């Protein structure tokens, strides 16, 4: 593999990259069919 | 006011200024531009800003 991984996650487990959290406080994993999206990334240089 | 600095990795026994910054408050304005990204509502000087 060569490239870069631009979408920062809360964590990564066997279910993939955690992109958010519930109102039940449970992890929300990426939906693999379209997330993570290649056009998305950290919003500042810092 | 002047602020003096030495390398974080300098020996504590031989500290001396490698950099001096002349720090000042000025009347900073942005007459013809506006912020198009900041991380939150806070507009204070901060690492994120």
């Amino acid at each position: 593999t060569y490239g870069n991984a631009p979408v920062q996650g809360i964590n990564i487990t066997k279910d993939g990259i955690q992109l958010g959290t519930d109102t039940d406080d449970q992890p929300i994993y990426a939906d693999k069919t379209y997330q993570p999206e290649p056009q998305v990334g950290d919003a500042e240089w810092h | 006011d002047m602020a003096f600095f030495d390398n974080r990795s300098a020996a504590a026994a031989g500290l001396a200024p490698e950099i001096v910054l002349y720090t000042e408050n000025v009347d900073l304005e942005t007459p013809d531009t506006h912020i198009v990204y900041k991380a939150g509502t806070d507009d204070s000087s901060s690492s994120i800003n």
